[PDB]
């Protein structure tokens, strides 16, 4: 009569949904349950028109909307996806964050998602586009601010003791060549009409 | 009703008020009797139809003799609001060989404290065990028994029980202790994931 | 000098001159205002604050 | 389509109403046999109906209303058939699907009015129970409950 | 003195870090993208700190769902109701016998 | 197109690159590896377990 | 000293923009980095100060 | 590579998820389709452990989690649905609202349109419980807060144009009424003791 | 003693897989059929209650 999918893959596609992705060094099994049957996964997911990526080079899973019957679309408007869209401040943070990321991968590798950066760093790097309003609360807090916005989005662990912090490799899946180069485009469409 | 407070006494889950149906259902429960449900009431404010409303605390308990040793079990059931579903119930189990741990006993130290208190009170006494989650209570009172679960089930539905409509079930679930395999199938479905991820 | 140190003294300060009325120094609440000027004293340069 | 007409539903309607009615009336003289006999040490018994009114004549009505509206409107009796169309087909959908219980409802007079119990003083007419069923119980309760609706 | 400088030490040590970094990913396929980006971020003015909070087309990457509105997830408050203490534990005369015809 | 059918399939190191000529370098190195170095190790270990 | 600080960065952010500008010349890059000297040498201050 | 649901189903699906509720008022064709379509509904949820419940006599179809009977943890754990407690003020106006859908069909029958309520009552019956935060201004303020937030939990509309609101049949099947009923008793005859 | 349709399938399966180890190819048959037979494993663990 009945057919209950796998109450395993039950465990594992439930518990991937309640975080938006999954990493193998936290999580590893639900990780290889998925691993597992991807397929199972996919159309178990595909009604709600979200799909699975992978990445075990770095031990990573993760959702993202997909995009059919309703040609392309802004992803974010759909009724799912819970968080509001990023906005290029934070974009602006995601870049430095994605370089610093590769630049630790091409020296310590692909083998962990440890790529890690003290908040301290960024203070210039920001300071030279948000300013410089001379009063270091007001920038670290406005930098421990979009930190958090970012964590919302689930990129960047928040600081721990020693005031540093690991970004999670999701990240690199958002600063995609691809939309690396969407961004570029509709970036110098700004400034051509900025002037 | 005074079988059914044995019942809960003895089991984890037991098919309360069976005798009614005649061996197949149960339709009161455990938090009905701690309130004193009797009817539906108009179903809307009427109080009436569930005698303790308020802040209440329930206990029952039975002693027995084996050999001129007596042992007492019983129970606390005990609500701090108005509301009136299991979460906001809190627990007790009792399981004693002391004859002077009578219900009158431990109902004094829930007075005299709530369950820190019947905590203290377990520290204190010998011969005397009590537990807020059933698992150990009745993992106690099975191991002091030296019988499974199983056999309080049948217990209970036997009180009742009056069909045997047909013999399998009665058997192979109420009588027969269970040992059938389905966690040792998955652990060995489990140990050939490996392969199927190399395959994969 | 600690930030808030600054503070209690400016708003100490502050009062001592409400006396000068055209420029409305605050008096329900001296301490904010001390506040609500090292804001000032921030934006406009005249004390970066490290 | 001017010669269509609400005149199919309106009929048929009362008629439904109607047996609504005459089931209503009966167990209002049943009330009256149930208002001699006395059920519990302290109580007498009587019924009850309620009238049920299901999320398909709703959107019947919904469907009606948009196409009086559709009246108003003039788009070459486009508007106006689809409006009826939708009226019709969830009409041929619960004769198709006559089983589910949402068609039965839609079409069913013993469905469009419920019924429960309820217990009476015989002292003043105060109530305070109302049982769908029979469950709970200690046995013999069943057997009251059960011999006397029965 | 020392105040200044560790002041410039600091400086010193975020801009040699920025330069290792700028450095690595200086051609790398998507650092050079990303070095495009920050020179066309460079133009626009950040003290408008609220109204250049424009949207972008970004992936949406790591789309959590959860908090489904279930019915289920409802209860209501523990409305503590203390008119007296539970201390009353006799047995009474509640186990007397008078019984009719 | 077939390359961004190629990161579609992907599940790797291919996120590196995107859809263009400069991308097609990788697209081979990766073909080749995968070829040689990757498939028979793994059918290695697959059918050997 | 509160004017070498400004100084020191002012030439802070000179580098850093101009390296931005420089977004692809590894060649100004790497002969910053090799060199052991400062890279915020505002003489006109640091030298005087130093 | 796989067939893709039917897009219908799935936009109905998407939005019952976003809001556990689908109805005859809000997307009465999807629930059209869903009802002639329930087993491809139950059947996308049940891997997530979600199911349907239904109200054909209200037109309302409803979440519900699905899982399986004696259950390890005595009540149910879901990775997704994570459970609140409404603080004394909401859970009052619900269990308010509650006794109103009662008598409102008990008076017009199951199913008849929901006749609208006052916030010029509401407020009195508040003050019944609530007694007052310092001026009818903050009374009607937070009423409405209230109501934003039960609507928020798709119990109610939102207040109407003519400060009246209407009732969502969703409360046709709270969690627990006989929680709500001795509360409510208990509050009425607790100031009828304290006055 | 009954052997049902379940158990005779399982003995099938445990033939079976007898027979696919004693073929030699790339794997598909051996795989096959110890992956179905884990698959009944898996359904009965699942069904439990069928």
């Amino acid at each position: 009569s009945e057919t209950r999918t796998l109450q395993k893959i039950r465990e594992a596609t439930q518990e991937l949904l309640k975080y938006g992705l999954l990493e193998e060094a936290s999580k590893p099994n639900l990780y290889r349950i998925v691993l597992s049957h991807p397929e199972e996964v996919t159309r178990i997911l595909e009604p709600l028109d979200l799909d699975i990526g992978i990445d075990e080079i770095r031990g990573l899973l993760y959702v993202k909307v997909r995009l059919d019957e309703t040609p392309a679309q802004d992803e974010w408007a759909h009724p799912l996806v819970r968080r509001q869209r990023l906005n290029l401040e934070q974009s602006l943070l995601v870049a430095i964050l994605r370089q610093h990321f590769v630049a630790w991968e091409q020296e310590s590798g692909t083998g962990a998602s440890q790529a890690q950066i003290a908040i301290d760093d960024l203070l210039p790097q920001l300071q030279i586009y948000l300013g410089d309003p001379g009063s270091e609360s007001k920038e670290r807090t406005r930098l421990l601010t979009l930190l958090d916005q970012l964590k919302g989005h689930g990129l960047v662990t928040s600081p721990d003791a020693h005031e540093r912090i690991v970004i999670r490799p999701i990240i690199a899946h958002l600063a995609d060549p691809i939309n690396l180069q969407a961004l570029l485009a509709w970036l110098r469409e700004q400034i051509a009409q900025q002037t | 009703t005074l079988v059914d407070a044995l019942m809960t006494l003895l089991l984890a889950n037991p098919r309360y008020n069976l005798a009614s149906t005649g061996g197949h259902e149960s339709d009161r429960d455990l938090i009905s009797y701690v309130r004193g449900v009797s009817g539906p009431g108009d179903g809307g404010e009427g109080q009436s139809h569930i005698a303790r409303p308020g802040k209440t605390v329930t206990g029952i308990a039975a002693t027995l003799e084996r050999e001129g040793k007596q042992v007492r079990l019983g129970a606390l059931l005990w609500f701090d609001s108005t509301s009136s579903s299991v979460t906001d119930m809190k627990r007790l189990w009792l399981f004693s060989d002391n004859p002077g741990q009578t219900l009158e006993h431990w109902l004094n130290v829930y007075h005299e404290g709530g369950t820190r208190l019947l905590r203290q009170m377990e520290k204190e006494a010998i011969g005397l065990w009590t537990y807020p989650n059933k698992k150990q209570y009745l993992a106690r009172l099975r191991d002091f028994f030296e019988v499974g679960e199983n056999a309080f089930t049948l217990l209970n539905r036997a009180a009742g029980l009056k069909q045997l409509n047909s013999i399998d079930e009665i058997f192979r679930e109420l009588v027969l202790d269970d040992h059938s395999a389905f966690d040792r199938a998955a652990e060995v479905a489990n140990s050939f994931d490996g392969l199927t991820e190399i395959h994969q | 000098i600690p930030l808030e140190e600054a503070i209690q003294s400016l708003s100490s300060i502050l009062i001592e001159h409400v006396s000068q009325e055209q420029y409305d120094i605050n008096q329900d609440n001296p301490f904010l205002q001390a506040s609500r000027e090292l804001r000032e004293w921030i934006k406009r340069r005249l004390i970066v604050e490290r | 389509l001017n010669r269509s007409s609400d005149d199919g539903v309106t009929q048929l309607l009362s008629h439904i109403e109607h047996e609504v009615l005459v089931i209503e009336e009966r167990l209002n003289e049943l009330n009256e046999t149930m208002f001699r006999v006395d059920f519990q040490p302290d109580r007498y018994l009587r019924l009850d109906t309620k009238k049920v009114v299901h999320e398909s004549l709703r959107t019947l009505e919904k469907a009606q209303r948009q196409l009086n509206a559709a009246r108003f409107v003039d788009d070459n009796g486009e508007s106006h058939y689809k409006a009826l169309q939708v009226l019709v087909a969830q009409l041929r959908d619960a004769s198709e699907r006559n089983r589910t219980l949402g068609a039965k409802a839609l079409l069913d007079p013993r469905f469009r009015l419920e019924f429960a119990v309820s217990v009476m003083d015989r002292q003043s007419g105060n109530v305070i129970e109302s049982r769908t069923g029979s469950q709970g119980g200690s046995g013999g309760e069943k057997e009251i409950i059960a011999s006397y609706v029965l | 003195s020392q105040t200044v400088l560790q002041a410039r030490a600091r400086s010193e040590r975020d801009v040699r870090g920025f330069m290792k970094t700028g450095l690595a990913a200086e051609h790398h396929r998507v650092g050079h993208l990303l070095n495009e980006f920050l020179n066309l971020a460079l133009k626009l003015d950040w003290q408008r700190q609220m109204i250049r909070k424009q949207e972008v087309p970004l992936p949406a990457v790591g789309v959590a769902v959860t908090g489904i509105p279930a019915i289920e997830r409802l209860r209501f408050k523990e409305v503590d109701d203390e008119a007296e203490q539970t201390l009353d534990l006799s047995n009474h005369a509640a186990d007397l016998t008078q019984i009719g015809d | 197109k077939r390359m961004s059918e190629a990161k579609r399939v992907d599940t790797g190191a291919l996120v590196e690159a995107g859809a263009d000529l400069d991308d097609i370098p990788v697209y081979l190195q990766r073909l080749q590896e995968l070829t040689e170095e990757a498939l028979p190790e793994k059918l290695n270990r697959f059918l050997d377990y | 000293f509160r004017r070498v600080e400004d100084s020191w960065r002012e030439a802070d952010r000179a580098l850093r923009q101009s390296i931005i500008g420089e977004q692809y010349h590894r060649g100004d890059i790497v002969e910053r980095l090799l060199n052991d000297q400062d890279a915020l040498l505002n003489t006109p201050e640091g030298r005087v100060f130093d």
